[PDB]
């Protein structure tokens, strides 16, 4: 019924709304009414939404799919018009309106031409028909809009050189970047749409002022609405030009200031010299004039009284008229005072406090005076106060006010500041503007420095707001090189405005002492200005910057603050810091800033107040527990009056609001009087301190509280109305919601305190131990304030360490000097453009990951009282009031106090969300999402009422995960990793109960059944979740615990424990050695590479893996290297069909574009409505990415992983962001597998706990004796059944391999050598190298098999090693290994002292005579000599050895060499040697001085083509002299092991290898066709073709260093010490 | 009580000025006097004679760099460092009665490398001395 | 020609100006050349392959940087600057960068106020030799501060004197030297009350 409803609303409306057109400056009809179209289809998305989950949407399921589809297009194509038509209004303007243009850029000027008159063309046929349904179903109009947008984005880049040369004309347009620059100068007809763009031109004007006819300008605004008529307007109907008008606007600005303060000041002369003033007007002449004029006439006032004074006090006895001017001052602050305290308009307030804070300092200076006794006007005491004098009978307006400091003297410059918060002049700001003042005198720069905090920045601004100039602040850092500071110079020195370079230092050192040349040559150039012999009639005097010749206006100035020891920072040259007059800002006089700003606000106890505030903020930073997150500085302290200010605003108006239910009184003297102002201070401070404070530091800070402020009690306003909204939304979400002591109340009182702080800071911060709310906290308030208050919320969620800083901020082209926009700065720019209504929701962009200096303070300026983004390029971008730039992190141990006292913190401590809550969303989530996607929700119904028991607070997993947390695991326990972990295997067992239902349709699980078997699995869950990353003795010491507080039955085995039990379907414990069968491997198949002897340790990993795997969980495997976690994984993998899994190898250079460059090879990118999906090509099976050295990758000085962070967005977000265009890439079809060696091995880094939390991780042991005994005596008794007469020796053979296997990995260990280690590799590769022996020999006597035994364990214990005591050592104990578990034995025949075996002089594996050898290697070295190489040689002993070794690796499938020596030793002599015997083509890399990684790149696909497509045998052999690059050892990391490089072949190459890999098939006779096998046959064919041998020097460091760089020289490798010449 | 009537140094605290608070707060809360309207004065005592009297909070470990004390009043001395038998920080209430022009803040430094300022004393010179001189020969307190 | 190494186009500015230099017998100073010691290296190997002009100088300034090339150290000559051993030392160094004529100027009693000036230079100078005592730390008191503090005194000596041949020492603006030099000059770098 409402379903067709539905239906018919949409086509009614859809088949009658018409496009909205207008006339276009009679060219075109152009589309309005945006917002109206896009909300229209929103709201019917919304609708086609709902139509789908009501169950009447079966009949009506084919209608709605064909409207969503309708809608898609209709919302795709209009998004694309929207922003052609724009590109399109100010491209076409800029080519019409300037007809200079023609001739500069002809050819740009064609394409466009013809691109208008396409678009000119659709505007006419949209013009035909006005519907929206008939425009949608043009021929190709999707298309044709795509194209569109590319064309106007090539033509739009190409007008960089035409937009620098328009920079000139009007300098001010250099503070303007590319994109606003074109919209400016192509809307100049309609300048309705550059009211948008004057803040970024100028200090105070936010728009100007125009007629009706919009064609003169009648004056200009502010952003707070205040306005300045133009005495003379300026036309512009005879100005055309854009930087015409621009430049008269600009010069009426500054007259019609100097004429409203000549004004100004004759009306207030009154006010001076009166001992009765009259509220009424005062308060008239304040409302008449601008904010900046009123208070810069009422200092001009005073100072002339004083002059006057003074003068008349040249006798000394004239009975101080100082005192007048005292009373008179006096008597002024108190008509300000009063004012105040009543209501007033927030225009007029504003002006109120301007001229209290500077009346307050003129009666200090008075004071001053006063008590000095100072009778003369050139007394130094008033020489260094900034005194202003006025001249009415100067001709030029501009030159009539004078403002001297000392022997300085400046000249207004008349600049519209607007309304700006105006300082305190504390002592420390007067020295400030002292010593600033001089260094202007001296025409040199002033470089304030100082502790964060302390008021540099402010300084800087508010001495050029006194003198009425434009001060622009850039936020420096390393990206602004000496191309940008240049460009910057010339834009200050054109335009004659102040340069405040806040954290001057961060910039590069080199870089610093390069921009001391234009600051050196620019104060040169304004030295010889200020000369009196200069003249304006000659040439206007210019400094040489950027090789060009630019003008330097008197008015400019350089001034730069620094932190000097803050981390991030860099250190000043010395030539660069002679140039600047440098002032120790360290002590900010905050008891006066206290004082004067709660008398401004209108307090009657302020001084009482600042006394007592200002000691408290001390006396906090002396108790307090030294936290990171810590600031008790000025910024803490304005926070706080600034809240003060507010919470009193709004106080007043509730009582003022009361009294009108009650009655009819309004008294603001009574309600003054009767004001608690200690209890409004109080609130201030709980409602901006109590939130960062930690657990144990909440009553020191109260006790202070109660102490400083006795008898005042503070009792926080229930924010009810927002209690209820987060109650709905947190049930919405399965979370838990408590008020007070409940559960949860802790987690609800944060949430409030994170809503204050949203309220009061711009910048905020979430710090706390990794899960403990912190996301849901912000997640559930954004939510809860879009329903409360009716404004959408949208936040952007970015990782900053996920990307690098480049990607994050934007990059600057040092060629081009193109600006490419960032991931933040695209977000911030797209919300301020705000073309699809972005300015209009509450727009949040959550910093989640670590903050260091490097990225967090290019915020410094966003997150001050700027709110400023400044770029390199010049460019600066406001922060919208509505967006909110927060930041959640676990730790603040790496950020600078510049960035911590930037932002209000809020601490979550992890008491905050305590374990029964998280056990309540787990259930909660169990009873209501269906885990398929009802029979599958009923087995969770009931499975949740069974655990409901368990999970509780002091219950049975609350206490094992208390038992838990003592014993110590392979890495760092976290709460919820283990619940985590826990979870997730719960939820396998109800998919395992609902396998078990669909397997027995006629008798289903029953409830009785059901508890036994999810009670007995739930202790099995917690077990392997605890304790599943720790060694085996303590997955038994949990075991018995759990024994002992447990009430389930249990295995009754007297000495078996727990954890070698599973839970059957039937619901009893079940013995895992039941499943482990004493199975017979195949002959061919002794020691494969798939083959897995099924153990205890193997069926456990493999079922508690595919429980993980199954749930598409991301884990990883930690053990030592060897231990069995590829081969665990693997074959847990093979039980799972619809799962392929990729191999990752990372190292210590491992970066995310390994990550992406898989993805591009096995995924695949497709636009969808909901964005941008990345799924394997393949459909229906998950990728699997196995990084196999996760840990690897390097930290960085501030501790993180980039590849980890990397991860973690992209585990716990299911996406990244894509660089190439800043858009969110959503992952589909991919899973993440990890392997990794404990952390505590050298060169591993311990993984984040915000990473660890997502991952469970299992560890994987070393097979015990036990074990190692039962795996490879599988394996011996398969391989010894080639010779019947053996197979009684398997049993002694397998356990002398186990025990020298045993000993050797005691006696030699990674602190002796880092390539020390032995793990059950080297028995697998012991069994195949007696294996390969035996195979051929048709019989051997049991002499013959030890000594193949001896000669394999030679061959893998001995070659390694380095010193000859190990050596000896080791032929010593395979002699006493093979006696005492072979007795009766010939010792000389099978433990002579030469071991060689060598398939040269025979066709089988047979032993060979050390003499019989030489001759053949002799003979073989003479053929050698002629075809290769004529480089004689020298056959000893050792040579033998090793041509035998090299021989051995080259006959093996992925044999790669390791040999380490000295050089000289013939290393590359004997492998070029042995592998023309071997028939492979030797291949070395030609490095010489010009070889870079391109070149490499390019002669490792020459190699992998020639052994991949063509079937040709190569020995690549490479020296560690060739690498002259990191990036050489990642690629050979790559493929050394997974024998492929991903990203080596991309674009044309790839597609001439896959024709390479085509016909190359068709010569092995397999027909391949799809790419996939292509590859999949190339990388085994490289595999089997490739051996790539590895020389360099037997060095300490270096080996260690490239057991990091490159891990697969040592785990796929064979190592071979070849040392020096004994 | 007790923890009112133990020695403390100053050197061997892990946070120092955490203690001055600390006694500053105790005499208010006893006194129901206001934390800002506190001050401190010193009271350098031959060896432990003196008893703490509810305001007094006894330290040691004071070492005082080219001065003596002698009965509370300072003279310039060419030794290195004099230790401070047992220094008294006496917290009493603002009496704003200025400066007797022969009072120096010498500046209390937790170590030798004077990079940390704890807090401030007001001593007494003797004699003629100059209290200028005080500042020129770099007169201080160390904590350690 | 002075150019300040540490760019990538600096380094073209340097060799274009050494290239002239050698011809025409100019002066050449690169400034913070320990910023970039790998170009220090081909600057020796083109030094060395060089026939000059008889007056060309080529000055290099750097920081005492254990990163310079050594061969640079042994082709050129060391210049080591460092704050004189003493007081004597430090007036005598004073007043011989000071021309003679600006110390001679229309008022007798500016030679008096530059020897203060010398003297009081010297002494906070030679004081930072004893980190501690001397001060707090290791300020950066050096000769910008003295060229400051010289123009401080030139201007309010001629404010005051304006032409006079001698001015009485009481009307010397004895508050505005100490003031300015307590504040800007000398106060700006000290941090500690
Ligand atoms: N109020 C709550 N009630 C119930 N469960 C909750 C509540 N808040 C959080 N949780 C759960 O507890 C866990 C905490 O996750 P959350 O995202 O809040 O942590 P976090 O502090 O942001 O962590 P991280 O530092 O890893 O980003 C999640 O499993 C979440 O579902
Ligand atoms: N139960 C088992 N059955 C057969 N081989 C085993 C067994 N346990 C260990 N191995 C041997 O141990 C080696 C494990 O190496 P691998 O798993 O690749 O190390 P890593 O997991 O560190 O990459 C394999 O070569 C395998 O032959
Ligand atoms: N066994 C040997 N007898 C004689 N000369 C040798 C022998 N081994 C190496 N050389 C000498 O070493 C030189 C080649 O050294 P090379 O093998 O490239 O050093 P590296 O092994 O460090 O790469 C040859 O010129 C050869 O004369
Ligand atoms: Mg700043
Ligand atoms: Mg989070």
């Amino acid at each position: 019924m409402a379903l067709e409803e539905f239906l018919k609303q949409i086509r009614e409306v859809w088949n009658t709304y018409e496009l909205d057109l207008v006339n276009y400056q009679n060219k075109c009809r152009l589309i309005r009414g945006w917002d109206d179209l896009f909300n229209k289809v929103k709201e019917h998305i919304n609708s086609v939404s709902a139509m789908k989950l009501s169950p009447y949407y079966k009949v009506f399921e084919e209608d709605a799919l064909s409207w969503e589809d309708k809608l898609n297009r209709i919302m795709a194509l209009f998004d694309v018009w929207i922003d052609v038509q724009r590109r399109w209004v100010y491209l076409e303007g800029i080519f019409t309106g300037s007809a200079d243009i023609k001739h500069l850029l002809p050819v740009e000027t064609q394409r466009f031409q013809s691109i208008s008159t396409e678009f000119l063309a659709l505007m006419k046929k949209v013009s035909k028909s006005p519907l929206v349904m008939d425009v949608l179903n043009i021929q190709g109009v999707q298309r044709s809009l795509e194209r569109l947008a590319d064309l106007l984005g090539k033509i739009q880049k190409a007008l960089g050189e035409y937009l620098e040369r328009e920079r000139s004309s009007f300098p001010r347009f250099y503070f303007v970047g590319d994109e606003d620059l074109l919209e400016i100068i192509g809307n100049s007809k309609n300048v309705a749409k550059l009211q948008k763009h004057f803040k970024k031109m100028f200090a105070g004007v936010s728009s100007i002022i125009l007629n009706e006819d919009n064609s003169v300008v009648l004056g200009i605004s502010s952003r707070e609405g205040e306005e300045v008529m133009f005495k003379t307007p300026v036309s512009i109907t005879e100005h055309p030009k854009i930087n015409e008008w621009l430049t008269l606007v600009e010069k009426e600005m500054r007259v019609t200031l100097a004429k409203l303060l000549a004004e100004s000041v004759t009306e207030v002369e009154i006010f001076g010299k009166a001992t009765s003033i009259d509220p009424n007007t005062y308060i008239t002449w304040i409302d008449k004039y601008q904010a900046q004029l009123v208070v810069l006439s009422a200092q001009i006032a005073w100072s002339e009284n004083v002059e006057t004074a003074l003068s008349s006090m040249g006798g000394g006895g004239d009975a101080a008229p100082l005192h007048s001017v005292l009373s008179n001052v006096e008597v002024t602050l108190n008509v300000l005072a009063d004012s105040v305290l009543m209501e007033q308009p927030p225009l007029r307030r504003r002006k109120l406090e301007h001229l209290i804070t500077e009346l307050v300092h003129q009666r200090d200076v008075t004071r001053s005076l006063i008590k000095s006794k100072i009778d003369n006007a050139k007394s130094f005491e008033w020489l260094s106060q900034m005194r202003f004098y006025f001249d009415p009978k100067q001709t030029d307006v501009l030159q009539q006010l004078s403002i001297q400091m000392a022997n300085a003297k400046f000249n207004y410059g008349f600049e519209y500041l607007g309304v700006q918060d105006k300082l305190v002049q504390t002592p420390l700001t007067d020295r400030c503007y002292l010593t600033m003042t001089q260094a202007l005198e001296a025409r040199l720069g002033g470089s304030p420095f100082g502790p964060a905090g302390t008021g540099k920045t402010e300084s800087v601004k508010a001495l050029g707001h006194q003198l009425g100039r434009f001060v622009l602040v850039f936020n420096c850092d390393e990206t602004f090189d000496f191309q940008a500071m240049g460009r910057i110079f010339v834009g200050l020195c054109q335009v004659g405005a102040w340069g405040c370079f806040d954290e001057f230092n961060r910039l590069e050192e080199r870089m610093l002492s390069a921009v001391s040349q234009q600051v050196q040559c620019i104060q040169e150039a304004l030295r010889e200005h200020s000369n009196p012999n200069y003249d304006k009639t000659s040439a206007p005097i210019t400094c040489e910057l950027l090789n060009k010749q630019v003008k330097v206006s008197p008015d400019m100035a350089i001034f730069i603050t620094m932190n000097p020891g803050y981390a991030g920072r860099s250190n000043l040259p010395d030539n660069l810091k002679k140039l600047f007059r440098s002032l120790a800002m360290t002590k900010p006089d905050r008891q006066l800033i206290a004082q004067v700003m709660l008398y401004s606000q209108g307090f009657r106890t302020a001084e009482v107040l600042a006394n007592k505030i200002v000691p408290f903020f001390k006396l906090c930073d002396e108790q307090l527990s030294s936290q990171s997150h810590y600031d008790f500085g000025l910024r803490a302290l304005k926070s706080v009056l600034v809240s003060a200010g507010n919470v009193k605003r709004e106080r007043i108006q509730k009582i003022k609001r009361e009294k009108e239910e009650r009655g009819e009184a309004v008294d603001e003297g009574e309600i003054a009087e009767n004001l608690p102002e200690q209890e409004i201070l109080i609130q201030s401070v709980c409602e901006t301190m109590v939130p960062k404070l930690v657990a144990e530091d909440i009553p020191l800070l109260f006790s202070l509280l109660s102490d400083v402020f006795p008898g005042v009690q503070y009792h926080r306003g229930e924010m009810t109305a927002l209690r209820e909204e987060l109650k709905k939304v947190c049930q919405e979400m399965y979370l838990t919601y408590g008020d007070g002591e409940e559960v949860g109340g802790m987690w609800v009182e944060k949430v409030l305190q994170l809503y204050q702080i949203t309220q009061i800071n711009h910048g905020l911060m979430m710090v706390g131990p990794s899960g403990s709310g912190k996301s849901m906290a912000w997640r559930v308030l954004l939510k809860a304030l879009e329903r409360l208050e009716g404004v959408e919320g949208v936040a952007h969620i970015i990782d900053p360490k996920a990307i690098s800083k480049d990607h994050l901020y934007g990059t600057l082209d040092p060629n081009t000097r193109e600006w490419t926009d960032g991931l933040f700065t695209h977000v911030l720019r797209k919300i301020i453009d705000s073309v699809r209504g972005e300015l209009q929701k509450r727009q949040w962009i959550v910093f989640d990951g670590d903050v260091d200096p490097e990225w967090v303070e290019n915020l410094n300026s966003v997150l001050d009282d700027n709110k400023l983004l400044t770029l390199p390029n010049g460019e600066r971008l406001s922060l919208p009031p509505n967006v909110r730039i927060m930041f959640e992190v676990q730790d603040l141990k790496y950020a600078t106090l510049a960035t911590v006292s930037r932002c209000g913190m809020v601490w979550f401590s992890e008491d905050v969300l305590s374990t029964d809550m998280i056990f309540n969303n787990f259930l909660a989530r169990l009873r209501s999402i269906p885990l398929d996607e009802s029979p599958m929700l009923q087995i969770q119904r009931d499975a949740a009422t069974i655990m409901q028991p368990y999970f509780t607070s002091n219950g049975l997993v609350t206490k094992a995960l208390e038992h838990a947390f003592q014993l110590e695991h392979i890495m760092d326990l976290t709460r919820l990793r283990c619940l985590g972990s826990l979870f997730s295997m719960l939820h396998q067992a109800c998919r395992n109960v609902a396998q078990y239902n669909a397997n027995h349709p006629d008798f289903p699980m029953q409830i009785e059944q059901l508890e036994r078997y999810i009670q007995r699995y739930l202790v099995y869950a917690i077990l392997w979740s605890l304790s599943g990353d720790s060694r085996l003795k303590m997955r038994a010491e949990l075991g018995e615990y759990i024994r002992r507080i447990t009430t389930v039955p249990l295995p009754t085995a007297p000495n078996i424990p727990i954890i070698d039990y599973e839970v059957s379907i039937s619901g009893e414990w079940s013995p895992w050695q039941a499943k482990v069968p004493q199975i017979e491997v195949e002959t061919h198949k002794v020691a494969a590479p798939d083959v897995v002897v099924p153990t205890l340790d193997t069926v456990r990993h493999e079922a508690l893996l595919y429980t993980w795997l199954a749930e598409h969980k991301p884990l990883v495997l930690c053990g030592p290297p060897g231990s069995g976690k590829t081969m665990t994984l693997f074959s847990a993998l093979r039980a799972l069909p619809d799962m392929e899994v990729v191999g990752l190898n990372f190292s210590s250079a491992t970066t995310p574009e390994l990550l992406l460059k898989t993805f591009d090879h096995y995924c695949e990118y497709r636009r969808t409505p909901n964005g941008v999906v990345l799924a394997p090509v393949q459909l229906g099976k998950w990728l699997v990415l196995f990084c196999d050295e996760i840990n690897l990758p390097d930290m960085d000085k501030y501790g993180t992983q980039r590849v980890i962070s990397f991860i973690r967005q992209m585990v716990e977000h299911g996406g990244f962001y894509r660089t190439s265009d800043q858009t969110w890439v959503k992952l589909e079809r991919i899973q993440f597998v990890g392997a990794c060696n404990p952390p505590t091995d050298p060169g591993r880094k311990p993984l984040s706990h915000r990473f660890l939390r997502h991952v469970p991780v299992v560890y994987v042991d070393y097979p015990g004796p036990a074990s190692l005994t039962q795996i490879y005596g599988t394996f011996n008794r398969a391989m010894l059944r080639l010779i019947p007469s053996l197979r009684t020796y398997a049993e002694p053979l397998t356990a002398a391999m186990v025990e020298f296997y045993t000993m050797s990995q005691e006696r030699f260990t990674q602190d002796t050598q880092p390539h020390y280690i032995y793990s059950p590799r080297e028995m697998t590769r012991w069994v195949r190298g007696i294996f390969e022996a035996l195979r051929p020999l048709e019989t051997l006597p049991v002499e013959g098999l030890i000594r193949i035994w001896a000669h394999e364990a030679l061959r893998l214990f001995q070659d390694r090693l380095v010193e000859d005591e190990e050596r000896r050592w080791t032929d010593e104990n395979i002699d006493t290994v093979a006696l005492k578990h072979f007795p009766n034995i010939d010792r000389e025949k099978a433990m002579s002292r030469p071991i060689l075996y060598s398939n040269w002089l025979s066709k089988d594996y047979i032993p060979v005579d050390q003499e019989e050898l030489r001759d053949y290697v002799k003979a073989r070295l003479k053929v050698f000599y002629e075809e290769e190489l004529d480089v004689p040689l020298v056959l000893f002993n050792e040579v033998l050895d090793h041509v035998l070794r090299i021989d051995r690796i080259f006959r093996q499938p992925q044999g790669h060499l390791l040999l380490i020596g000295v050089s000289g030793a013939g290393k590359t002599t004997l492998s070029r040697f042995v592998a023309w015997m071997n028939g492979l083509s030797v291949y070395q890399i030609k490095v010489h001085r010009k070889y870079t990684g391109e070149d490499f790149d390019e002669d490792l696909r020459t190699v992998l083509r020639r052994s991949g497509c063509k079937n040709e045998k190569i020995a690549f052999i490479m020296d560690e002299s060739n690498v002259l690059d990191s990036g050489f050892l990642e690629r050979m990391n790559t493929l050394l092991a997974n024998g492929e490089v991903p990203g080596l072949f991309e674009g044309d190459e790839y597609a001439t290898l896959m024709t390479q890999c085509k016909e190359g098939a068709q010569k092995e006779g397999l027909m391949l066709d799809s790419h996939e096998e292509l590859y999949k046959w190339f990388t085994s064919q490289v595999i089997r073709n490739l051996h790539v041998v590895f020389t360099m020097n037997p060095s300490s460091e270096g080996l260690k260093d490239r057991a990091a760089t490159s891990p697969a020289l040592f785990n796929r490798c064979v190592l071979n010490w070849f040392g020096d010449w004994s | 009580k007790e923890l009112k009537n133990i020695h403390v140094c100053l050197g061997g605290l892990f946070v120092p000025e955490a203690y001055i608070t600390a006694t500053r707060q105790y005499v208010a809360q006893a006194n129901s006097w206001s934390l800002e309207e506190l001050c401190l004065e010193v009271n350098v005592t031959t060896s432990q004679g003196a008893t703490l009297d509810a305001c007094s909070f006894g330290v040691t470990g004071l070492k005082l760099q080219g001065a003596t004390c002698n009965n509370n009043k300072l003279s310039l001395s060419n030794a290195i460092s004099t230790a401070l038998p047992l220094t008294q920080l006496r917290w009493v209430k603002q009496t704003n009665t200025e400066k007797k022009a022969s009072v120096v803040t010498l500046p209390v430094y937790l170590n030798f490398t004077r990079a940390d300022l704890i807090f401030t004393v007001d001593f007494e010179i003797a004699t003629k001395e100059d209290p200028r001189s005080f500042y020129e020969r770099g007169v201080a307190v160390l904590c350690t | 020609t002075s150019i300040a190494i540490g760019s990538a186009e600096g380094f073209n500015q340097a060799d274009k100006a050494i290239n002239t230099a050698v011809k025409s017998g100019r002066w050449v100073m690169l400034k913070n050349v320990h910023l970039a010691p790998g170009w220090l290296m081909q600057l020796e190997k083109k030094l060395h392959s060089l026939q000059p002009h008889a007056c060309f100088r080529l000055f290099l300034t750097m920081e005492i940087n254990p990163k310079v090339p050594v061969n640079l150290l042994r082709a050129g000559r060391i210049f080591v600057f460092e704050p004189p051993p003493g007081v004597k030392a430090n007036m005598l160094r004073t007043f011989s960068s000071i021309p003679v004529s600006r110390i001679c100027k229309s008022p007798n009693e500016r030679a008096r106020l530059y020897f203060l000036l010398a003297w009081f230079h010297a002494i906070i100078q030679e004081r930072l030799r004893y980190a501690p005592l001397g001060w707090s730390k290791k300020y950066e008191f050096g000769e910008s501060d003295l060229r400051s503090a010289c123009d401080t005194v030139d201007t309010w000596l001629d404010d005051t004197a304006k032409g006079r041949q001698n001015i009485s020492p009481d009307k010397i603006p004895w508050s505005a030297l100490k003031t300015l030099m307590a504040q800007s000059i000398y106060g700006g770098r000290v941090d500690n009350e």
